[PDB]
């Protein structure tokens, strides 16, 4: 009977950085909570109340808030922060989160190293085709990418897979992988895929003729 | 007694036959032990209900209720 | 014939459900939801804390 | 609380402390189990000396003393 | 609470969320231990309100609400809410 609605869905941060993620519910309640949750673990409380950390919590974290308003901050982000971070109300039933907010790291932009696929022969006996891209190594994660098939854009049947940001580089990698038909694939000659990113003015173009070499 | 909440709050449902008796009810924040001193009689369409407050190392004064851990609502009938 | 009825009065009534609320000295006048609905009597005062 | 008489009749003078508990105490016809129910505040001037009656099998009315051996006279206090 | 001073005495700036807890801080002539039993206590608002905790001794408090026990205190607190 009231949403909690989370300000930043994402959040690109760097180790000494001072994040603040807030929180907006629906109507007045006076008890909140911010969990965290790692990669791989349970959610842990972090914020009781709408101000009292937990017991084993860095003081590094804070909550304030009141009157439908309600703010965590991390007062000097560490490495171990790189999470998500969740408001809950627990002032009225239905007991309600926020959608989470998702604080990863950064570092300079870089561009997409981009590669393009014809389906192999072996899938080529399957009367499906998949022309895959591959988007790796970049900096910051939002990209996008339209695929071409003679020249007209095809969007049905574009699947896009993202790795999560790596432990040790920082940086986001893609896989695009464009699906049609065997028939399809082989009445047309040219595919292409075009990745817009902020590294380029414009967009970084792969693109093969299927019957060249 | 029936553990219940009012707004977020615990709720004690406290019927005759605990007179006399400490209430003890777990809660996050360790045991929570309030004192009834109550008119305290048979659970009927006559009731009343409110709070018992928090008192740390406070002398209570003007009231028949309190707990030492964390605020309780309370709620019991006059019957006989 | 059926005149109209101008005014009901109660003269009996039975009271149930008794609740109350109150805050400290600086925290503004206490409410109770019940506070709006027509079938309660309620009272503000003022007591010693 | 102190176990005396009043015309032959067992009589409890009861303490603060005893709110909330069972009273029990011997007599030549068995244990007798009283059950109070009271304003029972501190023992002082301002004392209520009243009877609790025998209750078998019958629901107690009108009343927040009574035991169910042999009827007892009790006494205590009001202050706080 | 932030702890300043008055004309050389410590001055308490006590906020809301300290109504009830025992006001702890240093000082050369060792720690001094203010009462705060204010009921008016509220939020640190433009309604300030400032006064004097003295110094009690083996004595019963009578007609306060503030007193520390080694070193006289100023205090001053809101009564928003």
């Amino acid at each position: 009977a009231i949403v909690a609605t989370q300000s930043p869905a994402i959040m690109s941060a760097s180790p000494g950085e001072k994040v603040t993620i807030s929180c907006s519910a629906s109507s007045s309640v006076s008890y909140m909570y911010w969990y965290q949750q790692k990669p791989g673990s349970s959610p842990k409380p972090w914020i009781y109340r709408t101000s009292n950390l937990a017991s084993g919590v860095p003081t590094r974290f804070s909550g304030s808030g009141s009157g439908t308003s309600y703010s965590f901050t991390i007062s000097s982000m560490e490495a171990e922060d790189a999470a998500t971070y969740y408001c809950q109300q627990y002032h009225n039933y239905p007991r309600t989160f926020g959608g989470g907010t998702k604080a990863k790291s950064a570092r300079a932009d870089a561009a997409p190293t981009v590669s393009i696929f014809p389906p192999s022969s072996e899938q080529l006996t399957s009367g499906g085709a998949s022309v895959v891209c591959f988007l790796n190594n970049f900096y910051p994660k939002d990209i996008n990418v339209k695929w071409k098939i003679d020249g007209s854009e095809r969007q049905n049947g574009v699947l896009n897979s993202w790795t999560d940001q790596d432990s040790k580089d920082s940086t986001y990698s893609m896989s695009s992988t464009l699906t049609l038909t065997k028939d399809e694939y082989e009445r047309h000659n040219s595919y292409t895929c075009e990745a817009t990113h902020k590294t380029s003015t414009s967009p970084i173009v792969k693109s093969f003729n299927r019957n060249e070499c | 007694f029936h553990l219940t909440t009012r707004n977020g709050e615990p709720h004690m449902i406290v019927s005759r036959q605990e007179k006399g008796k400490s209430l003890l009810f777990k809660t996050e924040d360790g045991v929570n032990m309030c004192t009834l001193m109550a008119d305290l009689g048979e659970l009927c369409e006559d009731t009343i209900t409110y709070k018992c407050p928090l008192l740390r190392q406070n002398e209570p004064e003007d009231i028949d209720c309190w707990c030492n851990s964390t605020s309780t609502w309370v709620t019991y009938g006059t019957c006989t | 014939k059926q005149p109209a009825t101008l005014r009901k009065y109660c003269i009996e009534a039975k009271l149930t459900n008794t609740t109350t609320e109150s805050r400290c000295p600086t925290q503004g006048e206490p409410s109770l939801n019940e506070e709006q609905d027509k079938r309660f009597v309620c009272k503000h005062s003022m007591v010693d804390r």
